């Protein structure tokens, strides 16, 4: 899982910040995108994020995921 | 504390914006706002209080845990139990909390 | 396509040149300014500001309500300059 890889949302993941589904639940399963970042550190210092895999999708929309939630392609 | 009021005013408005509710036991709610205000007065950002970090200065910069944190913005998952879905069991039907109820927490 | 953002902070004035595709807060940080922030997503009020002159596009914000939006408050972390404007920073207090 390196910055750049194009992943696919395999696990069911419900969100509420989707531009076309604002404030309403929406499952991202089935969506494909690319890892914009893998939160683990900040300029050397340790980071404690529990949803590291950040993935950007169609247009202005990104979301964080747990490793098992996404699958490499 | 001025910062406290700001964190209180935020929590109240955010809960209404995200349709979330405070814990049926406001004492828990007050404790979180008290922590948020504290962190904000120290780092400048209301870093999640109900957690342990190995570098709070960096966390604030990563913003992941800056209230409202990513899990809450994206999945409405508030680990501190501050913001709850009406569905939640621990959920109550209040979105406002008496300043007095907060002041009484600072006394500890 | 860039605009001039006249930021009015507690420490005084400071004009920066922010692109139409760059957030006010980001542009301000490129100039070396120290503006407050938290979520960086427009879901809170920590970066709250107030547009005295000009206009901005903050369609990405979600915390502020209509009344507050009409008053002139904006979330600098997700605000795009729509034209030359003057914004007051550190305005969270005046919000509520
Ligand atoms: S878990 Fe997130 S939303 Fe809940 S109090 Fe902590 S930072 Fe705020
Ligand atoms: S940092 Fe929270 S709305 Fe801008």
């Amino acid at each position: 899982m390196n910055v750049g890889d194009r992943v696919r949302v395999t696990s069911s993941v419900v969100v509420y910040h989707h531009p076309e589904h604002a404030k309403t639940a929406f499952d991202l399963q089935g969506m494909e995108g690319e890892v914009a970042a893998v939160l683990t550190g900040w300029q050397g210092r340790p980071i404690s994020a529990n949803l590291p895999v950040l993935v950007k999708f169609e247009q202005a929309f990104k979301a964080h995921f747990r490793p098992d939630e996404v699958t490499l392609i | 504390a001025a910062t406290l009021a700001a964190m209180k005013n935020f929590a109240e408005q955010y809960a209404k914006r995200t349709d979330t509710y405070f814990c049926s036991d406001l004492s828990v709610t007050a404790v979180v706002i008290e922590g948020l205000a504290r962190h904000k007065e120290e780092l400048g950002s209301p870093l999640c209080p109900c957690r342990h970090y190995e570098d709070k200065e960096a966390e604030v910069k990563n913003t992941f845990w800056n209230c409202p944190c990513v899990p809450m913005r994206e999945r409405k998952e508030c680990h501190c139990m501050l913001f709850l879905t009406p569905d939640n069991d621990f959920a109550g039907d209040a979105q406002d909390i008496p300043m007095e109820t907060l002041e009484e927490k600072k006394a500890s | 396509a860039s605009y001039t953002v006249k930021l009015i902070t507690p420490d005084g004035e400071s004009s920066i040149e922010c692109s139409d595709d760059t957030y006010i807060l980001d542009a301000a940080e490129e100039a070396g300014l120290e503006l407050p922030y938290s979520c960086r997503a427009g879901a809170c009020s920590t970066c709250a500001g107030k547009i005295t002159a000009g206009s901005v596009d903050q369609s990405d914000q979600s915390f502020l309500d209509d009344d507050q939006i009409e008053a002139g408050y904006v979330l600098t972390c997700v605000a795009y300059p729509t034209s030359d404007c003057t914004i007051e920073t550190h305005k969270e207090e005046d919000l509520y």
